[PDB]
Formats: structure tokens, sequence, C-alpha cells
């Protein structure tokens, strides 16, 4: 799941497709964070 | 025993309750270590 | 001053290799940046060029 960069959209992604905020139309995706958990040491 | 990609913890030794990963030889977390230990040595 | 690169450089008299021909290049113009997607026209700010 990508969200796009210029307004909050998130869509899964196919492969080849240019990448594009389907609703919108710019060009920029960004990765999300899922919920997994990481330590680290203090 | 275990599996490749398993998620366990370090029980016993200076760096105790970590939690790290098994590479093939475990590699934790957060830092760049791949310690290798026995099976004793690892927990669920 | 880009009127004037044009201003002088002026009215090309295309060779007769019967014919003649003239050129002449008038007022300049130049637009906001764009681009174009599909089909609509989205506005580029500097990031979105940058990243792409
Ligand atoms: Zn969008």
């Amino acid at each position: 799941t990508y969200v796009c960069g210029d307004c909050g959209q998130e869509n899964t992604l196919k492969s080849g497709d240019v990448i594009q905020c389907r609703e919108c139309g710019y060009r920029i995706l960004y990765k999300k964070r899922t919920r997994r958990v990481v330590q680290y040491e203090a | 025993t275990y599996s490749i990609g398993q998620k366990l913890r370090i029980r016993v030794g200076p760096l105790k309750g970590y939690l790290c990963r098994v590479i093939a030889t475990v590699k934790l977390d957060s830092q760049h270590k791949i310690f290798t230990v026995k099976s004793e040595h690892l927990a669920e | 001053g880009l009127q004037n690169v044009f201003q002088s450089f002026g009215e090309m008299l295309v060779e007769p290799s019967w014919r003649y021909a003239t050129v002449k290049f008038g007022e300049v113009t130049v637009e906001k940046p764009t681009f174009f997607s599909d089909d609509k026209e989205l506005e580029f700010l500097p990031w979105h060029a940058r990243l792409q």
C-alpha cells in the first residue's frame, strides 16, 4: 500500500503502472508503515 | 528446531531479551551485528 | 531582456534557393511552468520535479 504524495490516498500498486495517484494524477507515491514492532536499544 | 525468518529472543547473555531474526545465525532488529548462537540460547 | 535577443537577430529572408520568403519573429511570451498528466494539466512545483 502506497500513499499519494500530494493528497492522501492509498492504493495497491500494479506492476508496470506508471506510478500515478489514480485519483489526482501526480506521480509521486510513498510506501506506508505497517504495524510491525521494532526494538531499539536505548 | 526452527526455520528461516523466525523471530526469536536472546535468553541468556550480555544481549538478553533482544529480539532478533535468524538470517540463516541471527540478526538484531536494529543493530549491525550478526551473532550465532545455539538453540538453548534462543526463545520464541 | 529576452525580447531584445529577438529584436535583434532580425527578419530572415528565406533564400531563393524564383520565390522570396520572409519570416518575422515578433512578441515573445513565457508561460508559467506546467506538467501534463494524461489529459489534465497540473501545476509543477519545484519539488515535484526534483523527485520525478
Ligand atoms: Zn492524490
